[PDB]
RNA sequence: ACCUCGAUGUCGACUCAUCUCAUCCUCGAGCUGAAGCAGGUUCGAAGGGUUCGGCUGUUCGCCGAUUAAAGAGAUACGUGAGUUGGGUUCAAACCGUCGUGAGACAGGUUGGUCCCUAUCUAUUGUGCCCGUAGGAAGAUUGAAGAGUGUUGCUUCUAGUACGAGAGGACCGAAGCGAGGACACCUCUUAUGCUCCAGUUGUAGCGCCAGCUGCACCGCUGGGUAGUAACGUGUCUAUUAGAUAAACGCUGAAAGCAUCUAAGUGUGAAACUAUCUCAAAGAUUAAUCUUCCCAUUUCGCAAGAAAGUAAGAGCCGUCAAAGACGAUGACGUUGAUAGGUUACAGGUGUAAGCAUAGUGAUAUGUUGAGCUGAGUAAUACUAAUUGCUCGAGGACU
RNA sequence: AGCGAAAUUCCUAGUCGGGUAAAUUCCGUCCCGCUUGAAUGGUGUAACCAUCUCUUGACUGUCUCGGCUAUAGACUCGGUG
RNA sequence: CAAGGAACUCUGCAAAUUAACCCCGUAAGUUAGCGAGAAGGGGUGCUUAUGUAAAAGUAAGCCGCAGUGAAGAACGAGGGG
């Protein structure tokens, strides 16, 4: 199962009606044909997968090196580049055409960065419960309190290893599966998917072939509301 | 919040160490031509040639 | 909370924003914190935009921003703005006014900057 | 590269709808809901006032409440959606793009209705 | 969301008047009261002429929730008062004459006993 | 009465759970005076779950209600450098009992003084400098880690079999469930106090009007971006392995039988991954790519001027980032932020004029007026012409 | 005399009726009154209580089910500490 | 703060509602004072004219979410000692 790879940035929340009397909130994914930076076959990569730029910005906002590189590969100054695993059928200056290799009906996984949120409390990535929100007693109302690990002579006279506590909270590139395809525009090479992606909106959006299936087809479901005057 | 002693010497100075006030680093003037400092005014007053501080 | 001063208030803020404003129209410079700078250039900027239309409308409608100060007042002021500074601002399309980054403030270490109106 | 936001509308010309009156929040209307049950299909008209007329091109939803048994019936239906038949009956006077003291009017104490 | 403890009045003609949840039927930490949920009541107020004793634990199906209910077709329906029917051992009422508006979210579970007698199925 | 009397706060209630299996179930299996469903004992066996009320100061204890399930033990009978204290280890007031009496009731109704500005280790994320070993910029990876490891009903298969019948399945497929995670807040909600609008008094803006202050911010209704949820989508699987309970195969000891003595397969909700994520200060610095470097002569050796050029940093604008650091883009050739105009979107016909009205006022001008964040042009303003570290294969 | 598990009952959560699906909380009910009980007075009483108990209409962040708007600390900066 | 309304516990403790004026109405018990402002209901804005010394008020009309319009106003009922 050679699962392919596509870039983009989500450039809008959307809602559009369906079948089965229900409506599902469809998001847009702009991009443009990508080139590719290189490939591995593991012989002694140690893993077999694709280097991918994009994001490709003007020569004058770039190093040296990267540059350098890119027009020793034929390739053009990207801001950005990350490595789509589990792919090889590349060949050199493939213009990412996804419309074709990416159907319109299969279940696929997209991997973004989140919103972050800096130093926040433990209720949130954490879910526990807070204090008395009222009942009149004290002023306490959201805390932690509670953090026993031994009060004694020899119970543990410590404290334990690994905090649920949240750090940097938020922008962390994460994978969830199970994102349904809806439609094209080959006009603006954007893709129409079931489902926002996380973080900001306007982030990094990867769609490849999920996991949890090896890719089935869903036909689409004509909601189109063509009902004019 | 409690403490059972004083603290050290060596290692109250490595706190203090963390201490060290922020650094300039210093422009040339082209306006004037005396001294100055980056992103801010120079010492004549002139600025984009637009003098505008006065030294009395 | 006990009573206490209650530090600063939007109420405060834009009640200094207003006389901040309207003495940079009587003289014409204004030494501040660079934030507060930044607070007033819009509504002051807004109003020089608005001066240009001239009609009553825009009279009545300047007429919550305009402070008195010991020269002028809010009357003299505002006859002044209609008369003879927007006339010379129809040249430029906004950045109707200067803000120039001075030194740290000398009582509590503050970024300074002085904000002036020049076409 | 560029994200122009004017793409927000470009793929809008597939839902779109043009039958549907401009109203607002004070007027008198009826729509016609089908009800398929593979056979004897029904046909509800659900009429009555607004109380909401407000939307973003795909956030065009609206609220009806109609008066059965005493009892006040409100139901939100999104323009660009199927099934639907929006007949404009009469259209009043209302200050506000939305509005709930209504649900107080009875007969012979609602507001008086534009002609 | 309608937690327990909630007064209600009848719809079907059965002949009560109040009524207060004594069970909510479903799961730990379900708290939400969609339509069409069995629950556990018992009738806090019935007057005699009625065919139901004053706090017989019985079965009822909500039929209207003041709360409300998010419909997922895009549309909205939204009840601004509470309101259930009394089953009659399988899924059927103890009224006869439905008095009032019935909802269709309970058309997916069947119901067809109270749906085939009401004045208007939404 | 061993150890603490120059203290080592003991019942709670609360949030958080953790550990064990001598387990309630989700597990698998053996056997059963197990016709079948529904069953019971035990075995391997802890991944997960094991509620909501009243009652007694009370986690003890009663039953109520369900679910497959309401299991038990240990954490100072867990946690007052985490909070009020309800009986109880401040007082008393009162009833009863008793003492000859000050008074006792470990009986009873009531009230009832909880302080700590975080030093060190673990610790949440980031940082000062440095290493990654010619310099610099990147790409990686997976020793070792974390989450995920939850789970019921209906329909079809199927009232089929069995059983005269009643009763009535074990497997599998679909939908619907519950809890939880992840994301967005396109829909809806609280909220969005220098936004708009209805809107009253008082006192200011020379007076009438139209503004202003206070009345929470005068109250009230909404609302740009945006926060969160009650707003809506997914998921708990499949698969390679392996023992475990049980069945074993050929098969001796014990000329057969016999899972065992060699291997073998069926093989537990469990285990390792497959799913998702960080990761080489991971000095086991692991792996790879790219860019840059070429001026004798001395000085404890390669600087006597070159002393990055590869770049990074000081500083400013930004910033959906965001205790300060912080990382990312822009640094004028710059759209990096702000402005002017336009747009999305929201508020809601602005003031005034005109008509009728003695006059509350109704209509036209007008879908007009307006706004802090969302979008587009635009160097109109600012980030300018600056400063610091920073090049030569030292070594195998 | 009066009242009786008491402003007081070891047996006791004694028992009955009801409010209560759930009620030693509330009331009345009987009584081997461990040890109730008339001048450390009783029974009941008309309003009221900066007393308590339970039921009731009304109001809910009281919890479900979390925060919101802004500050004040907090956090950096400068001065004292 | 939509919805539940005391389900959290000894847990109605800060928590909302009734308020100023005017018009009805008010139970039991009572020692005849009361209870009682019980409880429970209704109106307050502007203009015209009348009232008067004004005052509220009176009749007619007007509007919208309201009309002590902002800032100032009592929650109780029942049982027990």
């Amino acid at each position: 199962m050679e699962i392919r790879g596509i870039f983009g940035v989500k450039v809008g929340m959307s809602q559009v009606f369906t079948t089965n009397n229900e409506r599902l909130p469809i998001t847009v994914i702009y991009c443009e044909p990508n080139q590719v930076a290189g490939v591995k076959t593991e012989a002694k990569d140690k893993y077999s997968a694709t280097l991918l730029s994009f994001d490709t910005v003007e020569n004058k906002k770039l190093n040296k090196p990267q540059q350098g590189f890119f027009e020793k590969n034929n390739l053009k100054p990207t801001k950005h580049l990350q490595e789509i695993r589990n792919m090889t059928g590349f060949e050199m200056g493939q213009q990412i055409t996804p419309q074709n290799l990416f159907q319109v009906g299969e279940y696929v996984d997209v991997s973004a960065i989140s919103k972050g949120r800096g130093f926040t409390g433990a209720i949130k990535r954490w879910n526990f419960k807070i204090g008395p929100l009222g009942h009149g007693a004290g002023y306490p109302h959201r805390f932690q309190g509670s953090v026993q690990a031994g009060r004694g002579g020899a119970s543990a006279q410590r404290v334990f290893k690994g905090k649920k506590m949240s750090g940097h909270y938020g922008h962390e590139k994460v994978t969830v599966q199970n994102l349904r395809i809806v439609g094209f525009d080959e006009a603006n090479m954007l893709v129409l998917v079931s489902g926002a992606i996380a973080g900001p909106e306007g982030g990094v959006v990867l769609i490849r072939t999920a996991k949890k299936k090896p890719g089935v087809v869903k036909p689409i479901e004509l909601a189109v509301q063509t009902e004019k005057a | 919040a409690v403490q059972q002693r004083r603290s050290s010497k060596h290692r109250r100075d490595k706190r203090r160490s963390h201490d060290a006030l922020t650094a300039q680093a210093l422009s040339v003037c082209q306006k004037c031509g005396k001294k100055k400092l980056f992103h801010r005014v120079c010492s004549c007053g002139m600025y984009g040639d637009l003098r505008v501080k006065k030294a009395y | 909370s006990y009573i206490n001063k209650p530090g600063k208030t939007s109420a405060w803020r834009v009640m200094t924003v207003r006389q901040q404003v309207s003495a940079v129209l009587a003289y014409g410079k204004i030494e501040t914190t660079l934030k507060k700078a930044k607070n007033t250039q819009k509504r002051l900027d807004k109003l020089i935009t608005l001066a240009k239309v001239d009609n009553f409308n825009n009279r009545r409608q300047v007429k919550k921003w305009l402070l008195n100060t010991n020269l002028f007042d809010v009357d003299q002021l505002m006859d002044h703005l209609f008369s003879k500074v927007a006339p010379k601002y129809e040249k430029t399309p906004g950045g109707y006014s200067r803000v120039l980054k001075l030194g740290p403030r000398r009582g509590d270490a503050t970024e300074m900057a002085i904000l002036q109106l020049t076409d | 590269k560029i994200n122009k936001q004017a793409l927000i509308d470009l793929v809008e010309q597939k839902q779109l709808k043009a039958y549907v009156p401009e109203f607002s929040a004070g007027d008198e209307v009826n729509v016609a809901i089908k009800l398929k049950e593979k056979e004897k299909v029904r046909i509800q008209n659900f009429t009555g006032t607004v109380l909401r007329r407000r939307g973003k091109g795909i956030s065009e939803t609206f609220i009806v409440r109609k008066t059965t048994d005493g009892i006040p019936i409100e139901k939100n239906f999104q323009i660009h959606n199927p099934n639907i038949s929006i007949e404009l009956k009469r259209r009043g006077k209302v200050r506000r793009a939305y509005i709930s003291y209504m649900r107080e009017r009875s007969g012979k104490a609602a507001k008086i209705k534009e002609r | 969301m309608v937690s327990f403890m909630t007064r209600l009045n009848v719809a079907d003609n059965t002949g009560a008047k109040q009524v207060g949840i004594i069970k909510v039927l479903g799961s730990t930490r379900k708290r939400y009261a969609f339509l069409g949920d069995v629950v556990v009541v018992s009738v806090k107020d019935a007057i005699p002429s009625g065919m139901v004793k004053k706090g017989q634990v019985l079965r009822a199906v909500i039929v209207r929730t003041k709360k409300g209910q998010q419909r997922k077709d895009g549309t909205h329906l939204k009840f601004d008062d509470n309101a259930c029917v009394l089953i009659k051992e399988d899924k059927s009422p103890r009224g006869t004459r439905i008095f009032g508006p019935v909802a269709r979210e309970l058309r997916e579970r069947g119901y067809n006993k109270i749906l085939s007698l009401a004045v208007e199925v939404v």
